[PDB]
């Protein structure tokens, strides 16, 4: 379920969220009874958007950006509070990123990618590009996405995930293949087969850009490629970005 | 503001809910 009428959440989207909780949680109705209209709920602090001294190295800034993203918390409610239309102009998506920082609600992988671009537009020596995954577990397909980053010729990632090892990577990987193979290993450890990796182009640092994000500049079928060709195609995508 | 009070009330219920559902998903 996706909130499609912005904030505050309209009456219909709100009931739907609480209907969904009623079916998913064993005590679903008791959860709604305890929370809905409760006058003794914790006040959640609005997390502070991190701002950076020009003396702070980019890797340290990325740590603060990831901490901010984590502080919003992974959205387990079953209702996404922000609609992300992936084909929208960057300027529209960065308007959404700003509203995410002002309203400060839980988020999932795609929202974290938009936030990551927004909070690193101040870092022109950092290149940002989305990396999407399609995985298989127990007869079902799963989709995930992170923000690949490149600083000083080394690859890292920002993002939001259920699992610690499927989001943040410090920019220490010497090649793009070493970064993506670390994700593939993490998936292998939680018994997922990696089927496809989709790699985007460098995103503009201009938050008023009318350009779209290119999400699928490279689509790599891991199984059809095999080990060697998969590394070659990842390295080819790394060169394409460095030269453009 | 009525709209602000509404977002504050909703935000507090969203995080109380998110804690409960995080604890649920934590015990698959």
């Amino acid at each position: 379920f996706v909130n499609r009428g912005g904030l505050p959440v309209d009456e219909a989207t709100w009931e739907r969220m609480w209907k969904h909780v009623a079916k998913i949680h064993p005590d679903g109705e008791k959860v709604a009874q305890r929370i809905r209209g409760a006058t003794d709920l914790p006040k959640i602090p609005i997390p502070s958007v991190p701002t950076f001294q020009p003396s702070t190295p980019v890797p340290e800034r990325l740590e603060a950006v990831q901490r901010y993203i984590r502080e919003l918390q992974y959205n387990h409610t079953g209702t996404q509070f922000f609609e992300i239309k992936k084909s929208r102009p960057l300027t529209g998506l960065m308007d959404l990123a700003k509203e995410m920082t002002k309203e400060a609600l839980p988020i999932k992988a795609l929202e974290a990618v938009i936030l990551g671009i927004y909070l690193t537009n101040s870092m022109p020596t950092l290149e940002r590009f989305p990396i999407s995954f399609k995985t298989y577990f127990s007869g079902n397909y799963f989709r995930h996405i992170v923000l690949g980053v490149n600083f000083a010729g080394r690859y890292g990632a920002l993002g939001m995930s259920r699992r610690e090892d499927l989001m943040y990577k410090p920019p220490a990987f010497r090649t793009l293949s070493e970064l993506v193979l670390d994700f593939e290993a993490a998936y292998g450890r939680c018994w997922h087969v990696l089927k496809k990796v989709k790699l985007g182009q460098s995103v503009s640092h201009d938050p008023h850009s009318v350009e779209q994000i290119e999400w699928k500049h490279s689509v790599l079928d891991v199984e059809r490629l095999g080990r060697d060709d998969f590394r070659k195609e990842l390295e080819r995508h790394a060169r394409d970005m460095r030269l453009k | 503001s009525a709209q602000q009070e509404l977002k504050q009330r909703q935000r507090a219920e969203i995080y109380a809910l998110n804690r409960v559902m995080t604890e649920l998903e934590q015990q698959q």
